[PDB]
RNA sequence: UCUGGGUCGGGGUUUCGUACGUAGCAGAGCAGCUCCCUCGCUGCGAUCUAUUGAAAGUCAGCCCUCGACACAAGGGUUUGU
RNA sequence: CAGCAGGUCUCCAAGGUGAACAGCCUCUGGCAUGUUGGAACAAUGUAGGUAAGGGAAGUCGGCAAGCCGGAUCCGUAACUU
């Protein structure tokens, strides 16, 4: 990583950023789950007790 | 302490990946054979007749995923070999895969 | 890696104002330097030495 | 930020993901992936199909 | 050693393919010396030198 | 005001697409897309939203042999909304327009795109139903 | 020697979609016995339900393991102001 | 000019699927893959395939590739000797 050489004015550059979601799903595949907790909860009890 | 034998279990899977279909089974017995090499320090290795017929019971295609195997590096007592010690290759049958970690048998 | 952030684009005179998107981001780890030492420089009229 | 249910298996499909459908007599189906997506353009019952959630609101499995 | 010669004259014999003829491996040394039919013949009544049965193909 | 947020264009020259409105005529065969400038072999598409240039094949004779401005209101192709979704609407679908945005017909049959809506409100005006 | 790496196993993630076996008063019906009872009993019987979001694979180029196994300063060829 | 994918007149013909001596699988019989093998899976190739949207806009030219395809029940036009 290196910083700028140039000098950035313009309204794009100097936007504030504010996020508002991280997506943390699995990218090994189709996820459809942001964390286990929210698995676990919508996947129920399963076949391994 | 040389003359040892202990089972192991061996994925095909993992070492085929990738061949094409007229060559998946004859390269499983030459993994076979690198993998014997690892363990036991012998570059001689000697595949059982049954253990090539477990390998080849479901075709040259269709390699088995698991297979459970034993590996016993004996003396080698009557060749004037170069190498004085051998491994002799056989399998094991197993019915069940799951949870079967390389025990330390004793001959 | 890389995922996706929503977020709020707050540019003015677009048709996404005050609208959401999504974005594609690549995730850098980026651990912390250890500093080992220094070097100096001189300009020369063959080079900067 | 608006997470909304799929419209053939019925699992939760985050902003960034899924497809959206829309016939042309004017209504939109959402779907998580081309693996939903192949079955509602076959006419397929999500209810005939194990794994969705409206097969477990049918056969009272689960909870 | 050469038991090209042994398996032609055991398909003669057996009135079989040499498909199905089947030569004893492990004590090959007699077979060798057995260089005609009769030889062999007698290893028929010996038992090394087996018939192989026909493969298996079920109508059921 | 309203800029065009470039989607993905599935419709090049020589794509017959379907009348959604009441002037009679049944498909719109493309025979250019106005506002591209081109590339050497490039065929020239158009997204949903374009002005682009139609011809009437089967349907209504007064608008047949002649060449009518369009507007593509429908795509099969499946294009990326800046906010992250990826639409179609299982056909693809024009209406006669002129040059300065008024519709021939009055009527629109099926929905009509988000973005098709903004750069053309009058075509919105008669849009039963949107997105 | 931050003891490390490798193999297996263990989970995590994911791919497909509910495995064999068992049980059922489900099952178009059909056949036998006969207490001629045919909701009486026993068999054949696509398929259906419970076990069963089950079974199978999952790095060969996915993630943690310190759970087991052995290995790991060992070999050869060159390089001088 | 050869152990040359060329050419050379005839006898017999299992089981299944299937109209079939069609194509595919198996038995008897025959063989080691056809003047060699091992290691990787780069480009360009030869032979096969798949492609979101459009459907000949490509090209001298629908060239190639692709569509239909078996059987049963309907139905079948212009023209005509």
């Amino acid at each position: 990583l290196r910083k700028s050489l140039l000098v950035q004015t313009k309204r794009r550059a100097l936007e504030k950023i504010d996020l508002k979601f991280i997506d943390t799903t699995s990218k090994f595949g189709h996820g459809r789950f942001q964390t286990v907790e929210e698995k676990k909860a919508f996947m129920g009890p399963l076949k391994k007790d | 302490n040389e003359v040892v034998t202990r089972e192991y279990t061996i994925n095909i899977h993992k070492r085929i990946h990738g061949v094409g279909f007229k060559k998946r089974a004859p390269r499983a017995l030459k993994e076979i054979r690198k993998f014997a090499m690892k363990e036991m320090g012998t570059p001689d290795v000697r595949i059982d007749t049954r253990l090539n017929k477990a390998v080849w019971a479901k075709g040259i295609r269709n390699v088995p995923y698991r297979i459970r195997v034993r590996l016993s590096r004996k003396r080698n007592e009557d060749e004037d070999s170069p190498n004085k010690l051998y491994t002799l290759v056989t399998y094991v049958p197993v019915t069940t895969f799951k949870n079967l970690q390389t025990v330390n048998v004793d001959e | 890696g890389m995922t996706h952030i929503v977020r709020e684009v707050d540019r003015p005179g677009s048709k996404v104002n005050k609208k959401e998107v999504v974005e594609a981001v690549t995730i850098v780890e980026t651990p912390p330097m250890v500093v080992v030492g220094i070097v100096g420089y001189v300009e020369t009229p063959r080079g900067l030495r | 930020m608006k997470v909304e249910l799929c419209s053939f298996s019925g699992y939760k499909i985050y902003p960034g993901h899924g497809r959206r459908y829309a016939r042309t007599d004017g209504k939109v189906f959402q779907f998580l992936n081309a693996k939903c997506e192949s079955a509602f353009l076959s006419k397929r019952n999500p209810r005939q199909i194990n794994w969705t959630v409206l097969y477990r609101r049918k056969h009272k499995k689960g909870q | 050693s050469m038991l090209r010669l042994q398996k032609r004259l055991a398909s003669s014999v057996l009135r079989c393919g040499k498909k199905k003829v089947w030569l004893d491996p492990n004590e090959t040394n007699e077979i060798a010396n057995a260089n005609s039919r009769q030889q062999i013949r007698k290893l028929i009544k010996d038992g090394l030198i087996i018939r192989k049965p026909v493969t298996v193909h079920s109508r059921a | 005001s309203g800029a065009k947020f470039r989607i993905s264009l599935g419709l090049p020259v020589g794509a017959v697409i379907n009348c959604a409105d009441n002037t009679g005529a049944k498909n719109l065969y493309i025979i250019s897309v106005k506002g591209i400038k081109g590339r050497l072999n490039r065929l020239p598409a158009a997204g949903v939203g374009d002005m682009v240039m139609a011809t009437v094949k089967k349907g209504k004779p007064e608008l047949r042999k002649k060449v009518h401005p369009a507007v593509v209101i429908r795509q099969r192709k499946s294009y990326r909304r800046k906010d992250g979704v990826f639409l179609y609407f299982e056909d693809n679908a024009g209406v006669i327009v002129n040059n300065k945005g008024e519709m021939k017909g009055s009527a629109i049959t099926g929905p009509v795109a988000k973005e098709c809506a903004d750069l053309w409100p009058r075509i919105a005006s008669n849009a039963g139903s949107i997105a």
